[PDB]
């Protein structure tokens, strides 16, 4: 992931899904790479979803 | 959607208005800080008022 790492909710079931690097949407399961000031700069939203 | 996908909920400022609809309006000096003043400002309204 990278400085662009917006989050979708998901609707009438669908998980929600997070940018991948590449940019695809991706379900919030499996093994992730952050940057430490990625989650700086959004820590409330983070530490709401995750 | 629920109340915890929208950024005004955490007290987020943004750059832009958060509203329905968003107009642009012209506003001499709006946010000027100077010391002589013209005393020729041009100011309108938004377009619902008159």
């Amino acid at each position: 992931f990278g400085r662009d790492c917006r989050i979708s909710f998901g609707m009438n079931g669908a998980a929600p899904m997070i940018r991948d690097e590449t940019g695809l949407m991706v379900p919030f399961e499996g093994n992730w790479i952050f940057p430490l000031a990625l989650w700086q700069m959004n820590t409330r939203y983070f530490n709401q979803q995750f | 959607l629920a109340y915890t996908f929208f950024t005004s909920s955490y007290a987020i400022q943004s750059p832009f208005p958060e509203a329905a609809v968003s107009r642009i309006v012209v506003h001499t000096r709006w946010a000027s800080n100077v010391d002589f003043d013209r005393d020729s400002s041009v100011i309108m309204a938004p377009p619902t008022e008159n």
